[PDB]
């Protein structure tokens, strides 16, 4: 029998119980379950992820990285999701995609990528680099 | 979400994360504040001033009243020989007390044992008592036995490696793996000789001694009398130990149930000692008294991997190991007999009968084996390969076949072997590097018709001893 | 470059297959009749080549050392098309030229005639033995045994200087079993 | 096509040829016993056989024309088979020689 | 682990040697 959820915006969803118990806190918080933190679009992405990974085993992923090749801001809102109500495989997927994103990028590349300013006083950024160089390849 | 950030960061490695500290002041703090995101360091090589700034970075960030953090791998090596001393001095002088290096790889070739010992003693950053694994690519000293005192100094040590790149002039329950590697040209004695014969290392799982020179003055060493000290010894690897002999080793194996369990044995003497036959003589003191129980079976009954490359074992000795069922077969999975000049196959008309290998008997005995190595086995001419062709039905488990650096074997034998093997689905992997007689078109046919999933044909590869992978003989 | 070479080859294929006088396809017939008696060559009258398409003769006479091999290639393709069934082997056909152009006496030939087609006459004073020249070299690298082959046309050749992907300084050797050769003779004309 | 894949079949066909025309087996053994006698008796016959090429034609025309037109791929297996025959006789590579009816060759 | 890489040894007059017997 399939469990009926309530999203963090209000509408309902229905999936098989193992699909729902990809959320690890669903076993305790409370065939009906409110899920107060998760956005509608995000909870749909959570559901369709779990509906692909119906039978996946958990004790880099080809399908996740293209499944999540999407808007940076909504994607980071998935990073902000899945944790106040814990959904661990999505955290693993998130780590994988953000690491693959970050891997080659300098400070200025990261500034344009994550869309942020240089928040240092720049001579202090120079100084710390000048105190940091064992990280140089 | 400040709490989950280590899970994100640890997907990316230390130096790279440290560069990521410079993206912005915020993320600089977000990274820096989580000390456990650091679990490996590679300072390999490094110059002195950058190592100063590394030590300084620890002294600023990792300095904490809480006695918490530990580091799982610290590789350090100097860019410059003189600065080797300066880096090591600073390391043992200024390492923060509250922080424990788990595994130290102090690759410092110029430094001597004595100097390393002194730097721990008078450096006094006492983690070196408390680390778990150690490695020392260092200069040996024959004049003093300070390396033994390292073990005495480092009671928590489970895995120790020493790579004595050069020379200049009691119970150890903790230990689990001892790897001793030497430059056979520079090292002209045996470093741990007193320690190994006198002490016991009762939990020692793996032992690996290469390049050392056994003393002539000590038959207790030469007869492997010390080697009785180590029960539970899951694996023994022993290679290029110039004054050892497989004969003395087999004499040990005859006359004690020395090991309850060896999963793997690997013996490789370098120079050609005279023929060793399996010494099946079971003497009687009197026929009124017991024949001496021969412990070859119960010693070798456990083996998965047997490796005897270069060891002058005669072909009959190996057949007797199989006919006696001293080698178990039901448990054996990988056999290496390469470079053994005393092996001849049954089709050879030129022989002395006790050098013959009866491959039909052998492959009947130990049929489930995965991996064979016959490299440098010059005796494996094309005619002799016919014996393997007709014994294909007995080697159905075989996946990996090394016959490389055979200067005789034509592509004819290769092809018909793989073709009859195909009557078993390709062979998984085959190595024929350096085999000057395998025709390039034949191996291209092997690829094209897909008789082997992978086959290596680097004709130009002069040598076989890949360090770490195939051998622990040094360089 | 090989697009233009393909067009030259097609032009010559059309010359063989289309050239006709008084109801007879003289070059198709000559090529077949030569194939039956197993001489793999064709004798071409350059009056006919000029009459067919003078642009072709212009290409040939401008640079015969590049164009003669392409004409020979065209002859091979037509030879197969008129003597081997398409979808149920021959060597590279020699091109022989007949001409009535004005002769240059042997003493007048000089730097202005280099690489031009030339017609002359004289007395043969000597004939050397049949040396062997390669038409096709099977080749491989001495170290990594990279295998390749070089087709050769005898109008002005070498082995490659270094391997086509270390292999050492001068790495290629010939494989004589799968290489192909032809007779070459020297004559001295007085 | 690669020569090694057909070497074994060529070997056994020349072995069947030598078994069929047993005068060559008799010649191999005659040479061997002559050499053994002269070695012990204390002048040596060579390890070489002349095969009538007609015999090889009448046995197998394909192998015969292989010897004629592609000897680099057909003489080594024939000499291997002959060496194996000499090995099969009781107690060094043996070589071949040819006679008869070469035709255009 | 690291198979050997070469370096050039060197010797010069020094105070210890100058203070030897
Ligand atoms: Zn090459």
């Amino acid at each position: 029998s399939n469990v009926v959820l309530v999203s963090g915006e209000g509408e309902r969803f229905t999936v098989d119980k193992k699909i729902a118990e990809r959320s690890l806190l669903l076993k305790n918080y409370l065939i009906v379950m409110p899920v107060p933190n998760v956005r509608s679009s995000v909870l749909q992405k959570v559901i369709e992820w779990a509906e692909h990974h119906r039978d996946s085993n958990f004790p880099v992923d080809s399908w996740d990285r293209e499944f999540l090749k999407v808007d940076q801001e909504m994607l980071y809102e998935i990073i902000l999701a899945a944790n106040y109500l814990n959904i661990k495989p999505l955290l693993d997927a998130g780590c994988k995609v953000v690491a693959e994103m970050i891997r080659g990028r300098s400070p200025e590349e990261i500034r344009r990528t994550f869309n942020i300013v240089n928040d240092f006083t720049p001579e202090e950024e120079a100084a710390i680099r000048r105190e940091n160089e064992w990280a140089e390849d | 979400p400040i709490e989950i950030l280590p899970i994100i960061f640890q997907r990316f490695t230390t130096k790279e994360l440290v560069t990521l500290s410079l993206v912005c002041n915020k993320w600089r703090d977000k990274i820096l504040y989580h000390l456990d995101c650091f679990q490996e360091f590679n300072l390999a090589p490094i110059n002195f001033k950058n190592f100063v700034k590394f030590m300084d970075f620890l002294q600023q960030n990792f300095t904490r009243t809480y006695r918490k953090y530990i580091l799982s791998q610290v590789k350090v090596s100097s860019r410059i020989t003189s600065e080797e001393l300066r880096i090591t001095q600073l390391l043992f002088s200024k390492m923060p007390k509250c922080i424990n290096i788990e595994r130290l790889i102090l690759s410092m070739p110029t430094l001597t044992t004595t100097q390393i010992f002194k730097l721990m003693v008078r450096g006094g950053t006492d983690f070196f008592t408390r680390l778990l694994e150690l490695s020392l690519m260092i200069t040996y000293r024959p004049d003093k036995q300070h390396e033994l005192e390292i073990l005495q100094t480092c009671p928590l040590l489970k895995k120790i490696e020493l790579i004595f790149v050069n020379s200049l002039v009691v119970i150890y329950s903790e230990l689990e793996k001892i790897t001793l590697i030497c430059d056979k040209k520079k090292i002209k004695n045996f470093p741990l000789c007193r320690a190994l014969l006198r002490g016991q290392f009762p939990l020692l799982q793996k032992l690996t001694i290469t390049g050392v020179t056994f003393p002539m003055n000590n038959q207790d060493i030469m007869n492997f009398q010390w080697l009785l000290n180590f029960p539970d010894l899951k694996e023994l690897w022993i290679e290029d130990n110039d004054n050892c002999e497989l004969s003395k080793f087999l004499q040990l194996l005859k006359f004690s149930n020395v090991w309850k369990n060896l999963e793997k044995l690997t013996f490789r003497e370098n120079k050609l000692y005279p023929i060793v036959n399996l010494d099946e003589d079971q003497p009687v003191t009197n026929d009124d008294e017991v024949p001496s129980m021969l412990f070859y079976k119960e010693n070798l009954q456990n083996l998965e991997k047997l490796d005897l490359m270069g060891t002058s074992i005669s072909g009959s000795a190996l057949t007797r190991l199989c006919e006696q069922e001293y080698l178990d077969g039901r448990k054996l999975r990988s056999l290496n007999i390469g470079n053994c000049p005393n092996i001849q196959f049954p089709n050879n008309h030129a022989h002395t009968a006790r050098m013959i290998l009866d491959v039909n008997a052998v492959l009947k005995r130990l049929s489930k084996l995965e991996e064979i190595n016959l490299s440098h086995l010059s005796s494996l001419n094309d005619s002799t390969m016919k014996s393997f062709i007709i014994n294909v039905p007995f080697l159905e488990n075989l996946k990996r076949l090394d016959i490389s650096h055979n200067f005789e074997i034509t592509g004819i034998s290769i092809y018909e072997f793989l073709k009859k093997f195909q009557m078993d689905q390709p062979l998984a992997y085959l190595n024929i590097d350096g085999c000057s007689q395998v025709s390039h078109i034949t191996v291209n046919m092997i690829r094209a018709q897909n008789l082997v999933t992978q086959v290596d044909c680097v004709y130009e590869r002069d040598v076989w001893r890949k360090f770490g992978i195939n051998s622990y003989s040094y360089s | 470059n090989d697009d233009d070479n393909t067009e030259i080859i097609k032009s010559f294929k059309n010359f063989i297959l289309e050239f006709r006088l008084d109801s007879q396809f003289i070059y198709r017939d000559q090529l077949r009749n030569n194939i039956l008696v197993k001489n793999y060559s064709l004798t071409v009258n350059m009056e006919h080549l000029i009459g067919y398409n003078e642009d072709i003769y212009k290409k040939l006479s401008d640079e015969p050392s590049d164009i003669i091999p392409l004409f020979e290639t065209a002859i091979t393709q037509v030879a197969k098309r008129i003597s081997i069934l398409s979808r149920a082997s021959l060597p590279t056909f020699q091109l022989i030229l007949n001409s009535n152009a004005n002769q240059i006496p042997l003493r007048d030939l000089d730097s202005e005639h280099v690489s031009k087609i030339v017609r002359l006459s004289g007395i043969i004073i000597s004939t050397s033995v049949l040396s062997s020249r390669a038409t096709y070299l099977s080749i491989m690298c001495r170290n990594c045994r990279h295998t390749t082959s070089i087709t050769i046309n005898n109008f002005n050749v070498s082995l490659p200087r270094s391997c086509l992907s270390n292999c050492g300084p001068d790495p290629y050797i010939i494989i004589h079993e799968s290489s192909k050769f032809i007779d070459q003779q020297f004559l001295k004309l007085q | 096509f690669a020569p090694d894949a057909v070497f074994g079949d060529r070997v056994r066909r020349f072995q069947e040829f030598l078994d069929t025309f047993t005068s060559y087996r008799d010649s191999v053994r005659s040479i061997q016993v002559y050499n053994s006698n002269n070695a012990a008796n204390y002048n040596i016959l060579p390890h070489r056989i002349i095969i009538s090429l007609d015999d090889l034609r009448e046995f197998d025309r394909s192998f015969w024309s292989g010897i004629l037109v592609e000897p680099a791929y057909f003489i080594p297996p024939a000499e291997k088979a002959l060496t194996d025959l000499a090995d099969s006789m009781d107690d060094h590579p043996w070589k071949l020689s040819f006679k008869g009816s070469f035709g255009a060759h | 682990a690291i198979t050997a890489r070469k370096r050039r040894p060197q010797v010069k007059l020094t105070a210890e040697k100058l203070l030897s017997d």
